[PDB]
RNA sequence: GGCUAAUCCCCCAUGUGGACCCGCCCCUUGGGGUGUGUCCAAAGGGCUUUGCCCGCUUCCGGAUGGGCCCGCGUCCCAUCAGCUAGUUGGUGGGGUAAUGGCCCACCAAGGCGACGACGGGUAGCCGGUCUGAGAGGAUGGCCGGCCACAGGGGCACUGAGACACGGGCCCCACUCCUACGGGAGGCAGCAGUUAGGAAUCUUCCGCAAUGGGCGCAAGCCUGACGGAGCGACGCCGCUUGGAGGAAGAAGCCCUUCGGGGUGUAAACUCCUGAACCCGGGACGAAACCCCCGACGAGGGGACUGACGGUACCGGGGUAAUAGCGCCGGCCAACUCCGUGCCAGCAGCCGCGGUAAUACGGAGGGCGCGAGCGUUACCCGGAUUCACUGGGCGUAAAGGGCGUGUAGGCGGCCUGGGGCGUCCCAUGUGAAAGACCACGGCUCAACCGUGGGGGAGCGUGGGAUACGCUCAGGCUAGACG
RNA sequence: AAAUUU
């Protein structure tokens, strides 16, 4: 099985934009789908959608991707050039409102697991409350 | 290593073990001369090395060089030896502090005097 | 070539003395009390405890058997006198113990 | 305010005295990984009420005798003995390393 | 008792002093239980003597007793005064 | 200390014309109008590339012999000015520009600020009128540094102040030449200084 | 052996009240109230003398100080894996101000341990300090808080309080007296001696200030303390001059023999005036006390300075200590001569065996400067024990393999709880230090005032996404 | 055989 399923979709993410995929498939959860939502909030995917494999129901992510380069190497630059998974199973990372991180100077956002629901950096900062630092995203 | 093997095992701080075994942890120690002998150096280079064989009051009874053009140095002589070694020299880790109890310092020595025990010489 | 403060040291004997002395006292008469409990004469039990209890009570009136360890005394005494008179009964002289 | 802590009563082999293990969670202070400790407490039960498996609510009290310095508030819940017999199998594996 | 004196925490040849409450068997310098004023004897400052003067009326009216010069000092500052 | 010996072979050796005499510094006898080249044997001898801790070593070396100033209270004001907010290097000339020795010479009571070190020392300077004898004291803005009434009347404060009649003072002070006084109207901004001194290689410097 | 006083001890009385047994009520562990019974108080002295002052006795409360108990945290070694007989618990006692297996009888067979018992080693702990971007590492000296100890060991007495540093008893070691029977002593109080050691001070001044003990007070005591002395041991401030002064003295060092360097450096010219010499000369000190008032509030008066003729102010006034390291690269600064794997240098790489910028000396230069170097030690660089922040095909490193215990970790959906997590309020976080602002010693070091902080923990309330738990459901994992 | 690879 799945050990961190989260940490599962953001691989699963990291592997389809290296390779320029258009879709990815993960399978389905509130949890993914709650965290979905701020990624496509946010610009980095152009969005999600249910959709169902042979028995079970997954999430398609459309990723999203920058113009065509010039010169040697014409592949795009990457929307998330890096995503990284903090709050893991046997080390779980718990920060307070005063203690969440500021990501790349403001330019990248910190997903947020709070009381009041999922949440990025400055919006929990916002709402004021803290909880675990499920990822980054830059 | 995984954060569960961190916290069962833990890191393991690194004790350094001291070069200079000059008991109590003293800048200096004193102690009496027991051979003043002359030691072929290693390798690289050769020359004849003044090394004495100190008895120490540490309870220690090490081998120490003698720096310096030339000295005065008996079988009974009273010395004070500080760290520092001679790397062309194995087994010698201490130095003879010219200028202590028994050990003139350098004579005729102009250029520097405070590291081989000589005073100012007198007027211009 | 000492200081004089061993008078202090003077004085602490005599009042040894006369502290050992009390207490001596009060424990020998609760022993003779309790007998007069187990063996049943009551009204010569009280009459002794009442005895008892005072010497108690003058003895925390100074130093010697000062705070209410003479209440945790006496607190014990009543209480064995009454626990073995009920072995035998007829509380005669009603002296410290209440109706 | 008397600290108030909950556990399993893994024996009831004394007399009036109970073993309420009791867990805490908490953050390692380094690696902060939420790591889980326990300690064994002896709880007084003045009433034989309570027996093995059962998990209740402990409070500081004035002490009983060295090494109880507990007592036990409540029955939170009634008999579970896979905990006792976590607890149990935990202690026979030190019989398997000695030599 | 408890007492109202001044510990010293100036440096040498500069004594600077704090009217405080503590108890007498505590050495002058001091764990002491509340700070209730300063004073400059030299007078450096306009300001070289300060007393809080209601936490001195409560303190005297628990019991504690002030040294000479604390008498004097809250004195002067009218702690006493019942004009 | 104060390093007192020769001066200009200073000038020579920093590579950049100081004014460490006051005078004989703009006359065609500083031996930097007549000698650019570093003091000793090897002074005419072709100079290899310098590295980087030369370059910067050098540059704190030019901006500390400018003022006089040994290395103890040097480090002491680079501290102090880094614990502060602001630009360190900016708040660093505006301290080294407070001292009171620096601001008699700019005040043009000494033609040198060596010899403003010596009018301070010998209790000639006064600061909001009392005395003050201390060239590490330091000036804020408002005091009013003025000359002593007994010293109004020594020939080097005629001269000096017979010769800053019509010169222009800095914009961040004044000057009663009449009275013989002038006052320190704020800190210095780092374009209100000519020196020839990069402070950004200073702060590298003590930045390792 | 004898005489005697008292705020010395005792008896009886008075019972505001309190203590105890028993009963009742409220409260909930021994808290509070009430009834009967019983038991328990006292000391006088001084006057400005029949009126006050210092006291005394019983009780309630405050305040301060402490005893005991509990949660959590506190180094290394698993080449220490089993430990425990008052051991774990109970009953009843003794003991203390008080719980307790603290101690003792009788009874039960328990208690602890890989979440590291037991054992060995090392070590007072902390506020802080050093370092570090931070996390962290190291450390616990001065000052402040708690602890323990007083030649080693043990014990009680007295007392509100001690198991009592300058109190007592005994054993041991040591020193001294000794009529040899027996006694005296205990600097880890101040200073000082000696020993050890690389190394750490005056057998000082003073009761003036602050604080402490006794006394109604006058006052007495105080090696607490306030000062001075010695030591560049540290930090800070300051001086050994300032300005003019040659296409450039001499000497010294190079040299293409033209010259170059030491260098405006010097001698000199003018000026200021460190040292010193005089005169004045402190703040720190106004209370206790006395007088008026009322021994209150208030007002007034008087005394008192170790530092010390010191600080500081005024006048006069002399150009008047510079040293230490380094110069091959890291690393800023180069030539000559001597030496010839010799003599030696060296933190690392390394240099010297004939022409050494590395040895030694000279000239010159660089760096600091009343200091400069060396050694030792700590942190740093060191991401080199890697939480932030590392690795294991060939560089040090995957166990020879499996089964599997504890442990760690846990697919999807709904609900309850709110343990983790998060939020708000509140308490705590002593002072000093650290940070910021202003202010006092001419600045600074130093110091004062004010401000700001802050992890952690307690309490009350709230949130439920995730982790947790309980209950139910699903089939993508797993098994059949 | 040692040191130096120029
Ligand atoms: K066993
Ligand atoms: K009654
Ligand atoms: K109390
Ligand atoms: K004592
Ligand atoms: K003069
Ligand atoms: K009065
Ligand atoms: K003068
Ligand atoms: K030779
Ligand atoms: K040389
Ligand atoms: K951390
Ligand atoms: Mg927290
Ligand atoms: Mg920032
Ligand atoms: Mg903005
Ligand atoms: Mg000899
Ligand atoms: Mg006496
Ligand atoms: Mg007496
Ligand atoms: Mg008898
Ligand atoms: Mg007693
Ligand atoms: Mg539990
Ligand atoms: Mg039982
Ligand atoms: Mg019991
Ligand atoms: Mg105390
Ligand atoms: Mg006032
Ligand atoms: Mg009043
Ligand atoms: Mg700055
Ligand atoms: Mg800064
Ligand atoms: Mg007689
Ligand atoms: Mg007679
Ligand atoms: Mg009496
Ligand atoms: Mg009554
Ligand atoms: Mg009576
Ligand atoms: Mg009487
Ligand atoms: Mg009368
Ligand atoms: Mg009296
Ligand atoms: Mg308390
Ligand atoms: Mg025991
Ligand atoms: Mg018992
Ligand atoms: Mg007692
Ligand atoms: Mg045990
Ligand atoms: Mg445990
Ligand atoms: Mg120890
Ligand atoms: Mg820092
Ligand atoms: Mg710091
Ligand atoms: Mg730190
Ligand atoms: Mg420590
Ligand atoms: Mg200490
Ligand atoms: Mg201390
Ligand atoms: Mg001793
Ligand atoms: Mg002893
Ligand atoms: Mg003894
Ligand atoms: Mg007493
Ligand atoms: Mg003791
Ligand atoms: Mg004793
Ligand atoms: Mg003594
Ligand atoms: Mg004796
Ligand atoms: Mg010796
Ligand atoms: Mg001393
Ligand atoms: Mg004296
Ligand atoms: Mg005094
Ligand atoms: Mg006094
Ligand atoms: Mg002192
Ligand atoms: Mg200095
Ligand atoms: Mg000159
Ligand atoms: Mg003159
Ligand atoms: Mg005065
Ligand atoms: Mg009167
Ligand atoms: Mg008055
Ligand atoms: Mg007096
Ligand atoms: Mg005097
Ligand atoms: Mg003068
Ligand atoms: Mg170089
Ligand atoms: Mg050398
Ligand atoms: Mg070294
Ligand atoms: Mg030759
Ligand atoms: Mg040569
Ligand atoms: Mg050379
Ligand atoms: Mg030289
Ligand atoms: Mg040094
Ligand atoms: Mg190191
Ligand atoms: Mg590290
Ligand atoms: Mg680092
Ligand atoms: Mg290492
Ligand atoms: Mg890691
Ligand atoms: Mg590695
Ligand atoms: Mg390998
Ligand atoms: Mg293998
Ligand atoms: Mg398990
Ligand atoms: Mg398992
Ligand atoms: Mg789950
Ligand atoms: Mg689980
Ligand atoms: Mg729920
Ligand atoms: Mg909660
Ligand atoms: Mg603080
Ligand atoms: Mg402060
Ligand atoms: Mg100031
Ligand atoms: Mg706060
Ligand atoms: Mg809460
Ligand atoms: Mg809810
Ligand atoms: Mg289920
Ligand atoms: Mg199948
Ligand atoms: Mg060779
Ligand atoms: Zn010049």
């Amino acid at each position: 099985m799945l050990t961190d399923p989260i940490a599962d979709m953001l691989t699963r993410i990291r592997n389809a934009t290296r390779v320029y995929k258009e879709s990815t498939d993960v399978p389905a959860s509130r949890f993914k789908e709650e965290i979905l939502r701020i990624l496509a909030r946010e610009g980095f995917i152009k969005g999600y959608e249910r959709v169902d494999v042979d028995g079970k129901p997954y999430l398609r992510v459309y990723l999203k991707y920058g113009p065509r380069r010039q010169g040697p190497d014409p592949r795009p630059e990457q929307v998330i050039h890096h995503i990284r998974r903090i709050s893991k199973p046997g080390r779980r990372v718990y920060v307070g409102v005063k203690e969440i991180p500021r990501v790349r100077r403001g330019l990248g956002i910190a997903i947020l697991s709070t009381s009041k629901g999922v949440l990025t950096d400055r919006e929990a900062r916002k709402l004021g409350v803290g909880g675990e630092l499920i990822c980054e995203v830059w | 290593p995984t954060i569960n093997q961190l916290v069962r095992k833990g890191r393991e701080k690194v004790r350094k073990k001291s070069k200079v075994p000059a008991l109590k942890g003293a800048p200096f120690r004193r102690g009496v001369c027991t051979v003043v002998r002359t030691v072929t150096p290693k390798k690289p280079n050769s020359a004849l090395r003044k090394v004495a064989k100190v008895r120490l009051t540490s309870g220690y009874e090490v081998t120490a060089y003698i720096p310096g053009e030339g000295h005065n140095l008996q079988e009974h002589s009273v010395v004070l030896i500080r760290g520092g070694r001679v790397k062309d020299l194995p087994g010698v880790r201490y130095h003879i502090v010219r200028g202590v109890y028994d050990a003139a310092g350098v004579k005729d020595r102009k250029k520097s005097r405070s590291k081989y025990g000589t005073k100012k010489p007198k007027e211009a | 070539r000492n200081l004089s403060a061993l008078k202090r040291h003077r004085q602490s004997l005599k009042r040894r003395l006369r502290n050992k002395a009390k207490k001596s006292a009060i424990k020998t008469l609760s022993k003779k009390a309790i007998q007069l409990a187990q063996e049943g004469k009551a009204e010569e039990a009280l009459k002794i405890m009442r005895k008892a209890e005072s010497l108690i009570d003058k003895a925390a009136k100074g130093s010697t058997l000062h705070k209410n360890a003479a209440a945790r005394r006496k607190s014990r005494l009543m209480r064995k006198v009454r626990q073995l008179l009920e072995a035998a009964g007829a509380p005669l002289i009603g002296g410290g113990l209440s109706a | 305010p008397k600290k108030v802590l909950t556990g399993v009563v893994v024996s009831d082999k004394m007399q009036k005295t109970v073993t309420v293990l009791v867990e805490r969670q908490f953050p390692h202070p380094l690696y902060g990984k939420v790591i889980k400790r326990s300690k064994k407490y002896l709880a007084h039960d003045p009433e034989e009420k309570y027996k093995l498996g059962d998990v209740v609510e402990i409070i500081e009290s004035r002490p009983i005798s060295k090494r109880k310095r507990f007592r036990v508030l409540r029955l939170v819940e009634s008999g579970r003995m896979d905990l006792v017999e976590k607890y149990l199998i935990r202690r026979q594996n030190y019989e398997s390393l000695s030599k | 008792m408890v007492k109202i004196r001044l510990a010293r925490f100036g440096s040498k040849h500069n004594p600077h002093y704090r009217i405080v409450v503590t108890d007498a068997r505590r050495k002058r310098d001091g764990k002491y239980i509340e700070k209730i004023g300063y004073y400059d004897p030299r007078k450096t400052t306009p300001d070289w003597l300060k007393v809080d003067v209601e936490r001195a009326r409560y303190w005297l009216s628990v019991g504690a007793q002030p040294t000479d010069t604390a008498r004097r000092l809250l004195r002067q500052a009218g702690v006493f005064r019942q004009e | 200390g104060r390093y007192i010996g020769p001066v200009c072979r200073l000038c020579r050796r920093e590579g950049v014309k100081l004014y460490l005499k006051g005078e004989r510094c703009y006359s065609p006898k500083c031996a930097m109008e007549r000698r650019p080249y570093p003091p000793g044997q090897h002074g005419q001898k072709r100079a290899r590339r310098p590295s980087d801790y030369a370059v910067r070593l050098r540059e704190k070396q030019k901006l500390r012999r400018i003022y006089g100033i040994s290395e103890r209270q040097f480090r002491n004001l680079f501290e102090e000015a880094s614990k502060k907010k602001g630009v360190t290097g900016s708040v660093f000339l505006g301290l080294l520009e407070s001292r009171l020795d620096n601001v008699v010479y700019r005040l043009g009571f000494a033609v040198s600020r060596r010899q403003a070190r010596q009018l301070v020392r010998h209790g000639h300077i006064t600061v909001n009128g009392r005395r003050v004898d201390l060239p590490s004291y330091r000036v804020r803005p408002g005091d009013e540094i003025a000359v002593a009434e007994k010293s109004r009347n020594l020939e080097l404060i005629r001269q000096n102040l017979e010769a800053m009649k019509g010169r222009k003072v800095g914009p961040w002070l004044s000057l009663d030449v009449e009275g013989m006084k002038g006052k320190f109207l704020r800190l210095p901004d780092r374009e209100d200084l000519a020196l020839p001194v990069n402070e950004q290689l200073v702060i590298e410097f003590y930045s390792r």
